[PDB]
């Protein structure tokens, strides 16, 4: 049967009363990802425990447990195995893990990996933290003013696929229980017409809201601002908003702003206040790019966290560096976000920055806050100096040109 | 005074449905003749068709005549069945009516022929007298066939050629031929089957004739081994069109060849799919009896759509269709009857598997594992009823067992595993040629025969080639693109991406160099779109159940 090895001295990260137990000797599961996976996953453990080294003394260390998913998965377990059943349960129960790229497919026909995994472990958040790392290159003149973190609702919202084609019948057969059935009278066209479903709950939409302002807590974030488009669909991007703001008010004992919606959420840790606030979609996308600093921890839904994010990705010039997490009920998944790049894979040439970044996400989510601030010292001072890999030195003027493992060591040098 | 009626009205559909079998099938030398093979892929499906015609004829019939009882019409029936030259099918026949006219219900042995209760030559042989020079000439001419021939001598030139390397020239003189009088049709093929009468021991002999272009008819090869008749008349090749007026006279004498091959294997071949079926159960029921064994959930890796099952020692498969499928395949349960049913009708060229619809299909609770019951409870509930000791299992398919090609691979070394893959690539080849697009090339859906050839057998994603959109990836529009994780550009449904098949196909670093030196063009769209534009210009690739070495202009 198995052939992941349990490591004789690691422990296991424990979930007791809705709160985080870690260990100081925790086993951490890590898939090695496809393609260009076998270059960046290396420069991520050697950085990631250098981390951990400087920062505690040595009082602390990551025992490391490989578990398998594509690819190698197949030379391992045998042919046509993708995702073994026990990746699922190892991810289940270690709590946190940190993958590279899967192989994401073209073509409509095929199975995806990734989404096998978010689906199948139930993670229904998908987190997104954007800044910018001093000497990227930027098409925006102040990069430095952005520091935030997209709290995106993934399971719902009209991402849920809810669909029917034009002509379908199933699609006549819609359109006819809303026009003569419900009396809908807003169809301008109801003839060859798809139909998308747009479903949002009280539910799913506390879960996201719950999990943002525990996060700003956590990390001494100032505000939490809740995303919509309130202003032409009242019922499901209002209703969130609305949700959201009757959570801080029930369950973190939010104080109201001068009448308005806005509210006062005091930090249990520290006493410092964090900001309740709300805004537009439309504006929103504007006013990142006016003013970034307002800003820092959003929850919104599927289709405008993803919008969002896509965005603030290229005003800080880290589309190629983008770290990911998705979050369930019981277990967290940290992710590169690019793709598996067959092309270049063992050359040893690619940006680690992804995976690292997220294993930052990872250190963070652990409560090792410290570890995790040595590496965003280490990203910051390697590209100030602009020792960088291809993908950044071709584009920087006056760079070095590193290999993947040799940036890896540049962070290293700049703990 | 029913009682004889019913029973007299069945047996008269009986009749009627097999003669018009034996017309349907008596037009396949002028369908070969003329090279209509669009009529010819049109007859298979209607012949097919055609058995279901009368027998829900008859049921309507009994049902306007009756609008213990079945004991008395089954021994009326029984009683008509001496001196009546084909009461097996009759029987079968009957078996299909009750069927209907009770939904598959309470089928037992005395309400219906579950079991069996109970001229005019088919060849002639052929002696050397005169050598076999002249010998061959006179089989050739006795052939109905009214196209000519481009050197007949060139084709007797040819089969001496074989049966001089295959044996003796002492063993020659001494052996003779008895090949049937008709030709067994198929494709744009005409076979013709006889034997060879040798000193040590009778052989196939087996001779397809084929068409030029707009012209003559050529013996492409000669076979002789018993192992290669096995693959002309395999499972998983088309029926043969072939004239027979007593089929059980024939299933004995074909049974002399073809010596591994089951009564339901061997009526199969010949086109008696529905008597296939009931000697299908009596085999299914005699294995059972022979042994104690649990139904098991079948080796190699689970399926995401259908839920199979076999018995340790048995040579087939039951695919049920789950009530739910996995998140990712987004289809209906009546699309997945859809596919099979498409593969039933279609040209199989040996690489797709036949299978056998079943309804309320009945088995004994203590014959099913305890992890198979709770996943046929757990993911197949709606389809199964309890009924005490046994449960009803609604609808099932059977199919022969091979073993899975993602299992076969890894217990395979060098040579043989460079065999493996040629068989793959081939394999999709043919069926690319045959108007098939296989959906999960993956090698979990393909499996391994006795022989070792390859068979498609996952049916979930297959779809005709004219129905799909072969692309090329586009080139990076810039740097970036290299490293994202999603496509820049628009994807339809029905486009496929040839290029990303080496992801699942070439991940081990042994098959991958297989494919890159045997089959490169798998995974260019430019080969799948000359493939395509041929089916569409109407063009049939021919194919030839045997090795293309075997062929005499190689
Ligand atoms: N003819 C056969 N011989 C041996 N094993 C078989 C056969 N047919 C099916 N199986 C087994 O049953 C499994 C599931 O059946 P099948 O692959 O036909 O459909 P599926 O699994 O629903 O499709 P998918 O590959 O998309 O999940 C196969 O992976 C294989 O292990
Ligand atoms: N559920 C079943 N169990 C056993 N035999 C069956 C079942 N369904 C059909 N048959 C047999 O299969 C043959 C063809 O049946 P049908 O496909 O209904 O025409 C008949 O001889 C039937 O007796
Ligand atoms: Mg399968």
């Amino acid at each position: 049967e198995s052939k992941v090895v349990v490591p004789a001295q690691g422990k296991k990260i424990t979930l007791q009363n809705g709160k985080l137990n870690v260990p100081e000797n925790p086993i951490i599961p890590y898939i090695e990802g496809d393609g260009i996976g076998v270059d960046v996953t290396p420069a991520m453990l050697k950085v990631v425990d250098a981390a951990v080294e400087k920062a505690y003394k040595g009082e602390r260390k990551i025992s490391w447990m490989e578990i398998y998913t594509g690819e190698k998965s197949t030379q391992v377990y045998g042919q046509d195995v993708w995702l073994p059943a026990e990746t699922l349960d190892l991810i289940r129960e270690y709590r946190v893990a940190i993958k590279g790229p899967l192989t994401t497919p073209v073509g409509g026909g095929i199975r995806s990996l990734n989404v096998a995994l978010r689906q199948e472990l139930d993670l229904y958040i998908c987190l997104r933290p954007v800044r910018y790392y001093q000497g990227t290159p930027s098409p925006v003149k102040h990069p430095e003013l952005t520091d935030m973190v997209i709290f995106r609702e993934n399971s719902e919202d009209i991402y849920a696929g809810i669909e029917w084609k034009a002509d379908s019948a199933d699609a006549e057969k819609v359109i006819k229980f809303l026009r003569e059935e419900m009396g809908v009278k807003k169809i301008r066209f109801p003839e060859h017409c798809g139909i998308g479903i747009k479903p949002c709950s009280e539910e799913g939409t506390k879960r996201l809201v719950r999990a943002a302002i525990e996060y700003a807590i956590a990390n001494d974030r100032d505000s939490v601002t809740l995303v919509h488009k309130g202003n032409i669909m009242k019922f499901t991007e209002g209703a969130f908003k609305d949700w959201g703001y009757q959570l801080a008010r029930e369950e973190f004992g939010g104080e109201l702003i001068d009448g308005g919606p806005w509210l006062k959420v005091k930090n249990p840790n520290t006493g410092k206040e964090i900001v309740i606030k709300d805004v537009i979609a439309d504006a929103f996308l504007q006013q990142i790019l006016l003013r970034p600093a307002e800003y820092d921890v959003i929850a919104c839904m599927n289709l405008n966290g993803d919008y969002i994010s896509d965005a603030l990705a290229a005003q800080v010039g880290g589309i190629g560096i983008a770290p990911g997490a998705n979050i369930g009920d019981e277990c967290a998944l940290f992710e590169a976000t690019h793709g598996t790049a067959p092309k270049y894979a063992g050359q040893d040439k690619v940006n680690p920055g992804s995976i690292i970044l997220s294993a930052e996400m990872m250190l963070r989510h652990m409560g090792w806050t410290e570890a995790a601030d040595l590496i965003v010292k280490g990203m910051e001072g390697a590209i100030n100096a602009k020792t960088v890999t291809y993908d950044f030195e071709r584009l920087m003027d006056g760079a070095k040109l590193l290999k993947c493992s040799e940036f890896g060591d540049a962070i290293i040098e700049n703990m | 005074g029913l009682e004889l009626l019913i029973a007299q009205t069945i047996l008269q559909g009986f009749d009627a449905q097999y003669g018009r079998f034996l017309e349907v099938t008596s037009g396949a030398q002028q369908r070969f003749e003329q090279a209509d093979w669009h009529a010819v892929q049109q007859a298979m499906k209607n012949r097919i068709h055609l058995y279901d015609h009368h027998v829900g004829l008859v049921v309507e019939q009994l049902r306007c005549i009756t609008n213990e009882f079945l004991l008395r019409v089954k021994e009326h029936y029984t009683r008509l069945l001496p001196d009546y030259p084909r009461f097996e099918i009759a029987e079968s026949f009957f078996n299909s009516v009750y069927c209907r006219l009770f939904d598959h219900r309470s089928l037992t042995p005395e309400r219906l022929f579950i079991f069996s209760s109970q001229p005019r030559p088919l060849a002639k042989d052929f002696h050397p007298d005169h050598g076999w020079e002249s010998l061959l000439m006179r089989v050739i001419s006795d052939l109905p066939l009214r196209l000519h021939w481009q050197n007949k001598s060139r084709d007797i030139h040819y089969i001496i050629r074989h049966l001089t390397e295959t044996l003796g020239p002492e063993n020659l003189s001494k052996s003779h031929l008895q090949v049937a009088n008709e030709l067994f049709y198929r494709n744009k093929a005409a076979w013709l089957v006889g034997k060879l009468i040798t000193p040590s021991g009778t052989l196939p002999f087996l001779l397809p004739i084929h068409q030029t272009d707009d012209g003559e008819l050529f013996i492409d090869t000669c076979l002789t081994t018993t192992a290669e008749a096995s693959i002309v008349f395999g499972f998983a090749r088309s029926y043969f069109m072939v004239y027979a007026p007593l089929p059980a006279a024939l299933v004995e004498w074909l049974r002399e060849i073809l010596p591994g091959k089951t009564t339901a294997e061997l009526y199969m071949a010949i086109g008696c799919q529905k008597h296939a079926k009931t000697e299908s159960y009596r085999e299914y029921l005699v294995y059972l009896q022979g042994c104690n064994e649990q139904f098991i959930e079948a080796p190699g890796i689970r399926g995401m759509v259908m839920l199979v099952f076999t018995l340790p020692g048995f040579d087939r498969v039951f695919k049920v269709i789950k009530d739910k499928f996995a998140p990712q395949k987004e289809m209906s349960a009546a699309h997945v009857r859809a596919c099979y049913q498409l593969v039933k009708e279609h040209d199989r060229v040996g690489r797709m598997a036949d299978t056998q619809e079943f309804e309320n299909f009945v088995l004994e609770k203590r014959h099913i594992s305890p992890a198979l019951m709770e996943l046929l409870l757990q993911e197949a509930a709606e389809k199964i009823t309890d009924l005490g000791e046994q449960i009803v299992i609604r609808h099932l398919y059977i199919e022969r067992r091979m073993v899975p090609l993602n299992i076969w691979l890894e217990q395979v070394e060098g040579q043989q595993l460079r065999d493996a893959i040629e068989e793959y690539g081939n394999a999709i080849r043919q069926l690319a040629a045959a108007n098939i697009f296989p959906g999960d090339m993956l090698f979990k859906n393909f499996g391994v025969t006795r022989h070792g050839r390859v068979v498609f057998y996952d049916y979930d994603e297959i779809c005709y080639m004219t129905e799909v959109n072969f692309r090329d990836i586009p080139p990076p529009r810039y740097p970036e693109d290299e490293l994202a994780s999603e496509p820049w550009y628009s994807v339809s449904p029905g486009d496929v991406f040839p290029e990303e098949f080496r992801h699942w196909l070439c991940a081990d670093p042994r098959i991958g160099p297989l494919f890159e030196e045997m089959h490169a063009d798998l995974f260019r769209a430019d080969y799948w779109r000359a493939l395509q534009n041929r089916i569409r210009e109407g063009h049939v690739e021919d194919v030839y159940a045997y090795r293309r070495r075997q062929r005499f202009s190689v």
